[PDB]
């Protein structure tokens, strides 16, 4: 009855949201949201290879699609990698973290890509950061999509997806 | 009818389950099937041979029959099955 | 305490060029010259030979009867 | 294709022509770690009063590399029961005494350390070692003393041009790729390139660096166990059985 | 304060006495809405049910 | 090494390999990536501590996964042998 | 639909550190700008191509530019043009012409489309 | 402070081109928040005094020598002046992008 109580009530994943506030306790640290961040950066382009090694150490096997960029070369942009991952009816128009200052826009049209634009499970605008998938940040991104989708997939999407962040900053180079 | 509130919350958990209500249903046939109780879902092709995941899986099925009596502080009480025929 | 046989970052074997490298730069040589032309150019193996304390010496005296 | 580029005293450099860089990559990492050397396994000690304790003394000795080139084929790999015996069995009289692996006696002739310069210990006054250690082939994955590179690096191929002259970039480029002749700048050394992009950073429009796709640069540098030729060549067979045996698995499955 | 508090519970009608009887509240934080299934303090954050309806369009 | 086989089918296929370290899995996935038919492969350390690797190959349906595999491990055995025999004449 | 042969304007340096910025005069009083980086970077000032954005995927070559996304942010200004933004998947592709395209009922919104840009020879 | 994480075995770890693999890595991120730039500036002169062999005194408010002489002394060498250096992964083989 012990083991019974514990599992149905005090496992992890049900508890990622804190009951002091409604936020979620449990997200992405200081290394996630840099490696979330230069993955998310409208920038970045990733080959065939690299997208195979970034999506190896999550646990997804599907079509990849047609990459973003067809000609000259093949590049599939990151935004395109993370979106694979979102559910496919799935909306948001936040701003992100790096939206703080006079950078700022405070809309969906700032060159800067700071005004995260989500539509049907397709990551077509903004960065992630500690805004768009940090802890203890309420009315988030991530906290919008495990009190829409369940807290099963809200572990599956941390596992997964925080796991790709972490493989991209590891090839790419961080430093100081 | 002692508030609007309470009448929602009150029309609300009659159709509905608690997590502690589920938690103790799980607990008490776990319990049941370690001493020697048959399972009532098959017990092949499943993935897992512990008690907690066949008392899970047969509270999700409804097969097993708990029928739940909650007291309500007015001296009301409220029978919910389990079975979903 | 006695130097490492090989270099802990890379597997270099440095001890055997500690009694040339501590003779000359204790012969009035400067250590980078007779580092550089003794063999070693990665400074992982240079920080091995330069930082390295020769307590051995002054152990044998206080030595474990046994 | 393969082509030498510089073969010193224990080091290799190889540039590879038409090989995916996971090839290369994978011949680097067996080179390291699946390629067998004799060394130490297992000591025991008749006498100890050095001021090294036993299991230090040991280590030490693990360290040590012995040469191997012909225990190949003469000694049973680890998979498979055959160990080499060394003898080390000295003592000081008045003076302290340092002493080598010179002085480590071989059940074997042709198996001796690569240098006797290396130290092993260094002895007190009136005392004496004794003590016979057990060689034994083996693999870089189960231990680093059984490594026979102290050091392999497979990096890009480097293309770097000039498009006119410029004095800033002999200097900021840390390797010597760049020289001023004559008044004019050129490269000297183009495979010594690291693909920093400084001498791109400090002067952008007189010199371009790219990176050869198709072609690659592998070198290893031995500690003396090893030719660093016989080292790639254990390297690939051991790639080779480790697919062969892999293939054989797959075709039993279906 | 846990000592304090320790004795209060929720019940069916969603009031917060006590296990001695005592009531405390008639109902719990006026809306009967736990904060851990609440979005920030907001029981539904109106504007996010907009976003998730018509979103795409937006 | 043991060998052990998850989700096999005509175009998907995992497969688990017991006592290979990172070398094997990325020749593999190289291989896999050059042979045609292959839409995505990819290998995967689970824990570094433990010392197996998990390959996942998905196919387009034109040659089955475990051919797919076969092919590269050919592919894989005629680059080493070509590499030994260039550095024997080195 | 909606091709038209266009001039280049400039390639600004960009807000991010290795984004540039490739604007384009197009006919009918239409004009793109869209990001490339680096690597995209085919494209010489006051070079004449053409740019075609259609649902079904078109022929492209090595030495064209194309890409797929999908189309969204209509708006109208208050001058009374209409402004687009096709984002290929994080690339963003802003269109400034009169009689928009989910206004002229061209595209639906929200919609996989192709974008090609071609160089003429 | 802090524990280790994991052991990397050598040719998992990311190597130079020169191949000196690290000993100890370091997070970045544990930096910026304790405002520890004493660390980098040894980590600096730790490199240069392998490097060039001379002694390096790092005593407060005196230090010989200063970090531009030393930086440059490094550039002299062989090694970048900023202390970084090209790196590839070890397990794959790729240069990083930085
Ligand atoms: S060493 Fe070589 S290729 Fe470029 S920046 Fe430095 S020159
Ligand atoms: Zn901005
Ligand atoms: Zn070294």
């Amino acid at each position: 009855e012990a083991i019974a109580e514990a599992r149905e009530l005090m496992l992890v994943h049900k508890n990622i949201i804190t009951p002091r506030y409604g936020g979620p306790i449990i997200g992405g640290g200081q290394d996630y949201i840099s490696g979330a961040y230069l993955l998310s950066v409208k920038t970045t382009l990733l080959t065939v290879e690299e997208v195979a090694t970034i999506l190896g150490v999550t646990d997804f096997v599907g079509e990849l699609g047609e990459p973003a960029i067809l000609a000259p070369k093949p590049y599939y942009t990151g935004k395109q990698v993370i979106s694979l991952f979102l559910p496919k009816d799935f909306n948001f128009h936040g701003p992100a973290n790096i939206s703080k200052g006079p950078r700022a826009c405070k809309d969906e049209i700032c060159p800067h890509d700071s005004f995260i634009v989500i539509k049907n499970g397709l990551l077509l605008e903004g960065v992630f950061d500690k805004k768009a998938i940090g802890n203890q940040q309420p009315e988030s991104m991530l906290h919008w999509s495990i009190r829409e989708y369940g807290t099963e997939y809200g572990k599956w999407l941390m596992d997964n997806v925080f796991k790709m962040f972490i493989r991209f900053l590891e090839m790419r180079g961080f430093t100081m | 009818t002692i508030d609007k509130i309470n009448e929602i919350f009150k029309e609300n958990w009659k159709n509905k389950l608690t997590k502690y209500e589920i938690a103790r249903i799980i607990s008490a046939r776990a319990l049941q099937l370690s001493m020697g109780a048959l399972p009532l879902i098959d017990t092949s092709n499943l993935k897992s041979d512990d008690v907690i995941s066949i008392a899970e899986e047969e509270l999700k099925r409804g097969v097993l029959p708990i029928t739940i009596r909650r007291i309500y502080p007015n001296g009301q009480v409220e029978l919910i099955s389990v079975r979903k025929i | 305490m006695i130097i490492p046989i090989r270099c802990f970052t890379c597997g270099a074997v440095v001890a055997d060029k500690w009694e040339p490298f501590s003779n000359r730069v204790m012969g009035g040589e400067d250590p980078e010259k007779v580092l550089t032309e003794l063999g070693v150019n990665r400074y992982c193996c240079r920080r091995m030979l330069l930082s390295h304390v020769n307590i051995i010496r002054e152990i044998i005296h206080y030595t474990r009867p046994i | 294709p393969i082509s030498l580029i510089e073969r010193n005293g224990l080091r290799l450099r190889l540039v590879l022509e038409n090989y995916p860089l996971e090839f290369v990559n994978s011949i680097r990492r067996a080179s390291i770690l699946y390629v067998p050397v004799m060394a130490v396994d297992e000591v025991y000690f008749i006498e100890n009063n050095s001021p090294l304790y036993d299991e230090i003394l040991a280590h030490r000795l693990a360290l040590v590399p012995f040469v191997s080139d012909e225990a190949l084929e003469h000694y049973r790999p680890p998979e498979e029961g055959c160990y080499n015996r060394v003898y080390l069995d000295v003592e000081a009289k008045d003076q302290p005494l340092m002493i080598y692996s010179r002085d480590l006696k071989s059940e074997d002739q042709m198996i001796t350390p690569v240098s006797g310069a290396i130290p092993i210990v260094l002895l007190g006054s009136k005392q004496k070692i004794s003590l016979e250690a057990r060689l034994r082939l083996g693999y870089g994955k189960e231990h680093i003393k059984y490594s026979p590179v102290s050091v392999s690096i497979v990096r890009y191929y480097p293309k770097v041009t000039v498009l006119g002259n410029c004095e800033k970039a002999v200097e900021v480029c840390p390797e010597g790729v760049f020289a001023m002749e004559n008044n004019k700048l050129v490269v000297k050394n183009e495979l010594s390139c690291i693909l920093c992009e400084e001498c791109l950073k400090y002067c952008a429009g007189s010199v371009s660096i790219e990176s050869v796709e198709n072609k690659f640069i592998l070198e290893i540098e031995s500690v003396g166990s090893l030719k660093p030729e016989r080292i790639l060549i254990e390297a690939s067979k051991s790639l080779l059985r480790k697919l062969s045996e892999l293939k054989s698995k797959l075709e039993a499955g279906k | 304060l846990i000592n304090a508090l320790s004795d209060l519970r929720i019940e069916y009608d969603g009031t917060v006495r006590s296990l001695y009887g005592d009531i405390v509240q008639v109902v719990y934080g006026d809306d009967a809405v736990h904060p851990m299934y609440s979005a920030h303090s907001k029981s539904v954050n109106v504007n996010r049910v907009i976003e998730r309806v018509i979103g795409w369009k937006r | 090494m043991e060998i052990k086989v998850i989700k096999e089918e005509q175009n998907y296929l995992e497969l688990q390999i017991d006592g290979e370290e990172h070398t094997i899995g990325n020749l593999l996935k190289g291989m896999l990536l050059k042979v045609p038919g292959v839409k995505f492969a990819a290998y995967s350390l689970p824990h570094p501590l433990i010392t197996s690797i998990t390959i996942k190959i998905l196919t387009d349906g034109s040659i089955s996964a475990r051919e797919a595999l076969i092919k590269a491990i050919e592919l894989a055995e005629n680059y080493a042998n070509l590499f030994i025999d260039e550095v024997k004449k080195i | 639909m909606m091709q038209g042969t266009c001039k280049i304007s400039s390639i600004e340096k960009g807000a991010l550190k290795n984004l540039y910025v490739v604007k384009m005069d197009c006919d009918n009083d239409l004009k793109i700008e869209f990001d490339i980086t680096k690597e995209l970077s085919i494209f010489s000032k006051d070079e004449e191509v053409t740019f075609i954005i259609s649902r079904e995927k078109p022929e492209y070559s090595e030495k064209d530019f194309c890409a797929h996304g999908y189309l969204f942010l209509e708006r109208q200004q208050e001058d009374g043009s209409f402004i687009d933004e096709i984002s290929l998947y994080g690339l963003i592709v802003k269109i400034l012409s009169k009689n928009g395209l989910i206004n002229s009922k061209l595209f639906k919104m929200m919609d996989h489309v192709y974008y090609c840009v071609k160089k003429k020879a | 402070k802090g524990v280790v994480g994991i052991l990397i075995d050598q040719v998992d770890m990311p190597y130079t081109a020169k191949g000196i693999v690290p000993d100890i890595i370091l997070n970045p991120h544990a930096l910026p928040s304790r405002m520890t730039i004493g660390q980098i500036m040894e980590a600096i002169g730790g490199k240069y005094a392998a490097l060039s062999g001379k002694p390096v005194d790092a005593t407060p408010f005196l230090e010989t020598p200063k970090l531009q002489e030393m930086q440059k002394e490094i550039l002299k060498l062989g090694h970048l002046p900023d202390s970084t250096e090209v790196v590839y992964d070890g397990r794959t083989g790729q240069k990083l992008k930085s």
